[PDB]
RNA sequence: UAUACAAUUAUCAUAUUAAAUUGUUAAGUGCUGAUUUAACCAAUAAAAAUAUAAAUAAUUUUUAUUUGUUUUUAAACACCAUUAGGUA
RNA sequence: CCAUGAUAAGGAUUAUAAAUUGAAAGUGUUAAUAUCAUAAUCAAAAUUUAUUAUUUAUAUUAAAUAUGUAUGUGUAGAUAAAAUAAGAAAUUAAAAAGGUAUUGUUGCCCACCAAUUUUUAUAAUAAAAAUAACGUGCAGUAAUUAAUAUAUUUAUAAAAAUAUAUUUUUUUUUUUU
């Protein structure tokens, strides 16, 4: 017969994160504390104050891979499907309007040129204008103040 | 062809010509068992039917 | 050293379970029951 | 790595202190742990340590 | 397979009191079993 | 607890913060060396292909006019998802879908029967290869399955750096060489190495350290 | 040494172990070093001279100043000028997808200008619902006008046979190969040559050389070489005799998927001299469930 | 006897070849492959290339296999099974190995962006091989030539794998001298 | 050996330094490192693990499941569009708290391995990605040059040494250094370490 | 490494060193040498020998890349993509009973819940064109008969 | 092995791989011993984890941070509400409930046969036909079922403020007025 | 000698709601003969290819009955014979 | 004779570098078992025994006495040595893969043969069970043409061969050429 050569020493992968939960520990040395006879350590003293979260059940318990159990890991973007495609023509259309406001890193307390023009495509739908026509617009807009900046730095 | 046996010998006898103990010590060999050099030995007391010596 | 790192704690202000506790680390079924003095065997009464 | 401890099996003295060991494989030293520097036996300020 | 079955677990005290409301002895005390022989002397 | 695609135990990505790039290149930053620089701009949010079947089962081809047109009548349209031999690929291969795979055998054997079809091979197997897809050597498939065609790719990217890099090189050493030689060999070269360095050796013009020549 | 093989050089250590790397090989010779480098140092010289006479050793630099190009400032300030800048940063604001100068890029550009050189009212939205074929045709992916026949006749790829051509059997097994020559009519011009028949069966390298290429090659060639004069006296028997020196239109139909096909193949390449080989056709009888096969060890 | 049979097409005094050969013959129909030689393309690569696809299709072991000797229904899906699962493993293995070489080229391509930014577009291009020196047409015409002959795709097959024909046989399909169960 | 305990007594604090760089770059949104909150959890945790009352795989579990703010993920909506937060500010407190601390007698030890064990590590595949069994302690484990933020991750020591017929008889003849001597009674015919039998001429 | 608890035997392969399945590159300088010494000619053809080595100078720097590619992958691959003869193997039918199980129940159910794991009997080859009236032609499902 | 100890709550034996699962809709808790729905081990679990747990679309159980079944409708209703709110995650036009899925093991079985590539018994209702001959045959000159207005019934349910009448209020993403006890 | 299984998953005979069954095709030289096999070998030797849509889940299977020996052209082919053939 | 132990020979992967190409797995003599034991060179001596490089055709026996044999085309089979102050140079090491044995293959184990005996039975019955040494074998134990299940068949015995169905058989890459 054939078994692998670690199946011996393979880790249980229902119960390996029981023993490291949080709650197991928290549970466990508030009781050795109210026995009386245990000086309480700097974490417990800091997190009875703090309990940890309630609802982070594992996905080892949950067998569920769509559960977003943990909301400082959770990772979906707010960007729906549509917006995501607006947003990525412009891009795809004018290099300048996407690279504008990141460049090298994030700049994440000023204005964003793709959110302007997002807001103004948004304006001249609800006016009545249509998608490729309010993206013209806008864009040549855009290129308007450019061409305005680009005529003062002539200057 | 050959018959099983004989090939047996044969391949250990090559195997014995073209090519351990301390570093694994069974039980037999500790307690001299398998070693053919240790041998019983009988009680001294002659036996009667047996053909006496020269 | 093993046994002061895994060394446990219970709440003794009640002194005793309050309802069956049943479990099985390897495959021996345990019972905790509350009792009105410590019935068990020898070992198991002295470790409670 | 022998890049970094260098090709020496001795502390770098010269011969005339170390003498080859009896029954044992390895050179020993009469003036036990004492060992005298090269300059020792070279004159002071020495070119090449040479007398 | 030639072995019997075993609990996983055992059967909580509680319940195996409580299911035991219909017994013989209930039964007896309850008086259901006529008598028609001599019984105790 | 393993990803689908390959059994990876972590969620593919190469960049995940906005800032990696910034905390990597904080003293370049602060120099202003990057003021211009290209790799870290272009390559800041850069994350790998989606590498993956978006129908692994097999229901997407053939197309509807191809199912339409997947008669007994027409060997042609049989031929082009057949093997040259005239057997049927395997699912692994060529997943067709369920309703195309028994079109196909029961077209096949209507074919046969009649005699429109051959027992073996196929008689449109060169002009059925436009319909078949190709996988050009040229362009790169992000999703190929076999992965010779990436590390060929790898490889010319490879080559094109280090030929970067051998060009400016050599135009270094050129631009040298003419240098020390319109100041001239007395005035350019330095007396340590017209007194040490100026003498054949394994580095300076040696004969064939190599036997057999 | 004690009845065992003896190790190959490579696991002796180094012959020349014990000698310096300046030795092997020596580099004598250093008193020619200063003299070849004024050697060349003067004939560069007079290389330099010859090149300055073709020409001018001369450079110069030119003091620009910069209120000069106030004349530029002002073209450039225009409204015009910064309208065409602006439509040119507009046009290459587009997404590109060439992140250097690619000779693949250029080649293909290239040959397609070559090539070049070498060579109302709009339908609207309600018109499309309204026409539903539009939108098959617009997903179609079929050829769509006139549509050559070649693409539609079931015996364009089919071979052209004549009357003429010898059609030649080459036969691969596990230990055997064959090669047989009929006509059209099927008659059988030489008998069989089987490597049986030839004596390469059952002989050296047996039961492994008999299906190779080699024996393959050599009972092809040696039937080809006596099959062609009995081709020829047959076809003049028939009353059709050969040309002079005409090439004997030969039809190859290849089966067994053994090794002895690649010699087959190369012997009849080899003979070509005079076998013009117009057709090749391979044949297996690819088995799909027949009877039962004679049981094997497994 | 089967056409596939071990003695089918048996040469021997008493044994007549069924069927008729020659123009319309047994195998008229039965043709797997046919192809128009033409000069300029040898036969013998023509009968390589066949070879090769018939090897790398995984069907001349198939056409062996079921030919030369008789296995049980149970033994074929065994093996077929085994095939696709080590296919599909291979395959999950083989994922991993294109992932990460998809991260060495990107790799690649930021060295390369760096060599653009310390070197200039200009100077990049230029040392890539731009036409800037082609003061005459037939200075880039050059290189068009030479990149025109490279793009010249000889035919890729390989040669096939010789047979191996083991005592008794207990493996047809058995190509190579590594033993298998 | 000398080596051996200066490389031993350097790496003894390295733990700390791989649960800091595993929490300021494995957590996705770890919030505002900034709020005193957050920066207390921090440190607490961090001399936790210092001092040895708490494992880091648990002291990992609390930091990323710790209380921060209620409607935690509707308010990241507002900021984060993918959760992925700026890693200067965690990088900060992971500074100051090893800063603030006495974890070290150097101060900028710290902040350096810190730095190096993050802009190493950026430029391998999966970066962040760690699989969740191997990323800290664990019964099964990687080699020490295996390890995510290890300190000696990227090597290229010499592994393929050729040998020749008489090496495993030889295996003593070179310039070894011997942790117990040769006798005459183990070794019939062995010189020394020390001998020279076909000595050069020097000046 | 050992992925889904199989260790790779070899991974040379997957790179194509030193097997069949190498990369081709100067093939068209490769091809003027082979003409050029198949052809009888005059004398040998050291500048074709110059030409290919010129262009193929840079293969061993190239193969020293792919090689340090490899072992990095190898690296990675040990890292997170195997478990190290962790979970049980997928490359063998009898480690995949459960999804025969499901075809045997599929056919079970199929056929009256009465034969399970069973076949058809097998029949001769021309079972339907040689047996008389009255005699099973086609063959019938297990339970059938 | 821990099988061969604990039999109570491992079956190791063959074909009882699926569990003994209660939070399906199956007519019994066996779900190696139901009928109705057949594992494919090879090829689900994509999206659901492990092969034997029910679909997304057929789930009974439902996590703190997963999203509920969405509501078939087959904004219009939404004008009282934001202007800017985009369609509801929780609506959704096409969710079928009992949507059967491919399974190689029930619909495309070749046990039978030698499991070659040509063969093996398929059935085509599991999945809509993609073939070009659905709508050319299915095509009229008249108007669809939409136009024609066959349909009486309408929805299951009377009258659904999202749906079949405009929408007030506040919405409700989790249950919680949903899911309360009145104390009068 | 009397004195507390399980019921959340147990591999040797406890099958019971399931769509089956039947299609009429293929292959037909004799020629100067070494095929198969580790080896021996026997006698015309080539061959049989068509599917899906459609049959309710139930309250008396308590109920018919049913699980790879199934009889003829070839190819396969177990007792026995030994110069080497018979036999599903 | 036997009368405990202990050194040898036997090159296959830690390499250039300021360096050695000889191993621990054991070789007649050596330190506990006894119970007729005078076996020992000081000369001039007796091949039948595996483990040893001898001088080849111009000049040939003087000091302890010192080799009379075999000329036969550098000649069958079989076989020995060297890559170190000598001169020799492109195809090579570098995968997986097993105990039913624990006395661990010199192993468990198998029927038959052989020997004692018990139980059901009284019918010239049949069946089953225990047992350290025999005889025939080598069937099984990755175990020498794989093993498992049912049916048939043969018979000194394990079993073997077939028909059908399985792998508690150790495994090797083809996503429309
Ligand atoms: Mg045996």
């Amino acid at each position: 017969y054939k078994m692998p050569k670690n199946m011996g020493v393979a880790p249980r992968f229902d119960t390996w994160n029981e023993k490291y939960e949080p709650w197991e520990h928290m549970k466990r040395m508030g009781r050795l504390v109210g026995t009386g006879f245990y000086i309480p350590p700097e974490w417990y003293n800091h997190f009875r104050m703090f309990p940890p979260i309630n609802h982070n059940f594992q996905q080892e318990k949950t067998l569920n891979p769509h559960n977003a159990s943990e909301p400082t890991q959770d990772d979906t973007s707010t960007l729906s499907p549509e917006r995501v495609a607006l947003r990525d023509e412009l891009a795809r259309k004018s290099r300048l309007v996407a690279s504008e406001g990141m460049r090298y890193y994030n700049i994440f307390w000023v204005r964003k040129p793709l959110d302007t023009m997002e807001k103004e495509y948004y304006e001249l739908k609800r006016r009545g204008v249509d998608h490729g026509e309010a993206i013209r617009k806008v864009l040549q807009g855009f290129y308007s103040g450019l061409a305005v900046k680009k005529r003062v730095a002539a200057i | 062809l050959t018959n099983r046996w004989h090939r047996e010998e044969a391949a250990k006898k090559m195997l014995d010509q073209l090519r351990r103990r301390f570093e694994y010590q069974k039980m037999g060999d500790v307690l001299e068992i398998n070693n053919a050099k240790v041998q019983p030995k009988g009680f001294p007391t002659l036996t009667r039917g047996i053909k006496p010596g020269c | 050293r093993e046994a002061f790192s895994n060394i446990i704690a219970v709440d003794l202000e009640q002194e005793g379970p309050m309802y069956p506790v049943r479990v099985n680390a390897d495959g021996v079924r345990v019972l905790l029951y509350p009792a009105r003095r410590i019935v068990a065997n020898f070992r198991v009464a002295d470790i409670l | 790595p022998m890049s970094i401890r260098g090709p020496l099996v001795r502390p770098d003295v010269p011969e005339d202190q170390y003498v080859d060991s009896w029954y044992i494989c390895t050179s020993m030293t009469h003036h036990m742990g004492d060992y005298r520097p090269w300059s020792a036996s070279a004159p002071p300020n020495a070119f090449r340590f040479r007398p | 397979r030639s072995g019997k079955a075993r609990a996983f677990v055992f059967r909580d005290p509680s319940l195996r009191m409580m299911r035991a409301g219909s017994g013989y002895q209930q039964l007896r005390r309850m008086g259901m079993p006529m008598q028609v022989g001599m019984g105790w002397r | 607890r393993e990803g689908w695609l390959f059994g990876q135990q972590v969620q593919l990505h190469y960049h995940r913060f906005p800032d990696e790039q910034l905390i990597t290149n904080l003293s370049r930053w602060r120099t202003g060396e990057t003021v211009g620089d290209i790799a870290m701009q272009q390559f800041r949010n850069a994350q790998p292909f989606d590498i993956e079947d978006k129908d692994p089962q097999g229901v997407q081809r053939p197309s509807p006019e191809v199912y339409m047109k997947l008669n007994y009548k027409n060997p042609a349209t049989i031929s082009r998802f057949l093997t040259r031999t005239g057997h049927m690929y395997p699912a692994d291969i060529l997943p067709l879908n369920p309703e195309a795979v028994v079109k196909l055998r029961v077209a096949k054997a209507q074919a046969i029967r009649i005699g429109l079809y051959p027992r073996f091979g196929n008689p449109f197997w060169f002009r059925s290869q436009k319909f078949r897809p190709k996988a050009y050597q040229e362009n790169y498939d992000p999703t190929t399955y076999s992965t010779k065609r990436t590390v060929e790719h790898f490889a010319y990217n490879w080559v094109q750096t280090d030929r970067i890099r051998r060009y400016f090189r050599e135009l270094e050493a050129v631009h040298t060489s003419g240098s020390a030689s319109a100041r001239g060999s007395g005035g350019g070269t330095t007396a340590e190495h017209k007194q040490q360095d100026q003498f054949y050796s394994p580095e300076n013009q040696p004969i064939s350290l190599h036997r057999n020549n | 040494r004690r009845g065992k093989p003896r190790p190959r050089a490579g696991m002796f250590p180094d012959k020349y172990r014990r000698v310096p790397m300046l030795l092997k090989p020596q580099q004598g010779g250093q008193q020619y070093f200063n003299h070849f480098l004024i050697r060349s140092t003067n004939d560069r010289l007079t290389q330099q001279d010859v090149d300055n006479a073709s020409g001018q050793a001369h450079s110069f630099i030119s003091p620009q100043l910069p209120q000069m190009d106030w004349r530029n400032m002002s073209a450039r300030s225009s409204e015009e000028s910064i309208r065409e800048e602006m439509r040119q940063l507009a046009e290459n604001d587009v997404m590109q997808h060439q992140r250097v100068f690619n000779e693949r890029m250029w080649y293909e550009k290239e040959e397609e200008h070559r090539m070049k050189a070498r060579s109302p009212r709009v339908l609207g939205g309600d018109y499309f619902k309204t026409r539903f074929g539009y939108s098959l045709v617009k997903n179609s992916e079929m050829t769509q006008g006139p549509v050559d026949y070649s693409q539609l006749d079931m015996w364009g790829e089919m071979p052209r046979y004549t009357s003429d051509m010898v059609f030649l059997y080459l036969v691969s097994r596990r230990r055997n190969t064959y090669a047989v020559a009929y006509t059209y009519e099927g008659k059988r011009i030489l008998n069989t040559y089987t490597a049986g028949n030839r004596g390469l069966k059952g002989g050296d390298r047996g039961f492994r050389s008999e299906g190779s290429t080699d024996n393959g090659h050599q009972v092809t060639s040696m039937y080809l070489n006596d099959l062609l004069p009995k081709l020829r006296e047959m076809r003049a028997s028939e009353g059709r005799p050969m040309g002079r020196g005409e090439k004997v239109e030969l039809v190859v139909r290849v089966m067994g998927f053994y090794n002895g096909r690649q010699g087959a193949v190369r012997a009849v390449q080899d003979r070509a001299n005079e076998f013009h080989v117009r057709y090749f056709e391979d044949i297996t009888p690819f088995p799909l469930n027949g009877p039962k096969m004679p049981r094997g060890v497994f | 006897y089967m056409m596939y049979h071990r003695k089918a097409m048996g040469t021997m005094k008493y044994s007549k070849w069924k069927g008729a050969h020659g123009g319309i013959s047994h195998f008229y129909g039965r043709t797997p492959m046919v192809e128009e030689v033409r000069p300029n393309e040898p036969i013998t690569l023509v009968d390589r290339r066949i070879m090769h696809y018939v090897h790398h299709s995984r069907l001349r072991h198939f056409q062996l296999f079921r030919s030369y000797q008789e296995k049980s229904n149970s033994t074929e899906c065994k093996l077929r099974e085994g095939e696709m699962l080590r296919r599909r493993w291979h395959r999950r293995l083989q994922k991993s190995f294109i992932a990460f070489m998809q991260f060495k080229t990107m790799k690649v391509l930021e060295d390369q962006a760096r060599l653009v930014n310390t070197y200039g577009q200009a100077a990049v291009n230029a040392a890539l091989g731009d036409p800037w020196n082609a003061t005459d047409n037939v200075a880039r015409e050059r290189k068009s030539a030479a990149v025109r002959r490279q793009v010249r795709a000889l035919p890729m097959v390989n040669v096939v794998p010789k047979h191996v024909a083991t005592m008794k046989q207990i493996h047809n399909d058995r190509f190579n001298y590594r033993w298998r169960v | 050996r000398r080596f051996k305990k200066v490389y031993d007594v350097l790496s003894e604090n390295d733990d700390m330094f791989i649960w800091l760089c595993h929490t300021a770059m494995s957590v996705l949104n770890p919030g505002d490192m900034r709020s005193r909150l957050i920066y207390n959890h921090l440190r607490i945790l961090a001399e936790s693990v210092a001092s040895g009352e708490m494992t880091q795989r648990t002291a990992f579990r609390f930091f990323e499941s710790a209380v921060r703010s209620p409607a935690y993920r509707e308010i990241a909506k507002r900021q984060l569009e993918g959760g992925a937060a700026t890693r200067l500010a965690g990088i900060s407190a992971a500074a100051d708290v090893m800063r603030r601390m006495g974890l070290t007698r150097r101060p900028m030890s710290s902040y350096f391995e810190l730095y190096q064990r993050i802009v190493e590590r950026s430029e391998a595949m999966t970066p962040w990605g760690f699989p969740p069994l191997f990323q800290f302690e664990e019964r099964l484990s990687l080699e020490p040059r295996l390890k995510f933020f290890s300190r000696a991750s990227q090597q290229s020591l010499e592994r393929r040494r050729r040998g020749h017929v008489m090496t495993p008889h030889t295996t003593l003849h070179g310039r070894r250094i011997f942790w117990i001597p040769p006798t005459w009674n183990r070794a019939g015919r062995f010189l020394g370490p020390h001998v020279t039998l076909y000595p050069g001429m020097t000046p | 490494p050992s992925h889904s608890g199989s260790p790779v035997f070899t991974q040379a392969k997957l790179i194509g060193l030193s097997g069949e399945e190498q990369l081709t590159m100067c093939q068209s300088e490769t091809m003027a040498l082979r003409l050029c010494m198949a052809k009888a000619g005059k004398e040998t053809c050291e500048r074709e020998s110059r030409a290919l080595d010129s262009c193929l100078g840079r293969v061993g720097h190239l193969r020293r890349a792919m090689s340090e590619a490899c072992w990095e992958f190898n690296d990675w691959f040990i890292q997170n993509v195997s478990d190290n003869h962790t979970k049980p193997f997928q490359h063998r039918p009898h480690d995949w009973r459960h999804f025969y199980a499901q075809e045997k129940l599929v056919r079970e159910r199929q056929q009256n819940g009465h034969a399970y794991g069973r076949r058809p009997k097998q029949f001769s080859f021309g079972a339907r064109y040689v047996k008389t009236d009255g005699y099973g032609k086609r063959p019938r499902l297990p339970y059938n008969k | 092995p821990i099988e061969f100890r604990f039999y109570q709550r491992y079956a190791n034996h063959p074909n009882r791989q699926s569990g003994i699962q209660f939070l399906t809709h199956y007519n019994t808790h066996q779900r190696f011993r139901v009928n109705k729905d057949y594992i494919d081990y090879m090829h689900w679990g994509k999206e659901q984890g492990q092969a034997r747990l029910p679909h997304r679309h057929q789930r009974v159980a439902f996590d703190f941070n997963d999203q509920l079944h969405p509501t078939r409708i087959g904004y219009a209703w939404f004008a009282s509400q934001d202007p800017t709110f985009g369609h509801h995650p929780d609506l959704s036009s096409s969710f079928d409930p009992n949507y059967r899925v491919f399974s190689h093991p029930e619909h495309w079985n070749k046990m039978f046969t030698k499991r070659r590539p040509g063969e093996g018994d398929i059935d085509l209702s599991v999945l809509p036909s993609r073939s070009l001959l659905g709508p050319l045959m299915a095509h009229s000159d008249t108007k669809g079922i939409p136009y024609f207005k066959v349909d009486n019934r309408g929805h299951s349910n009377g009258r659904v403020p999202g749906v079949n009448a405009p929408f007030f209020g506040e919405f409700d993403q989790k249950m919680m007025q949903a899911m309360s006890r009145p104390l009068n």
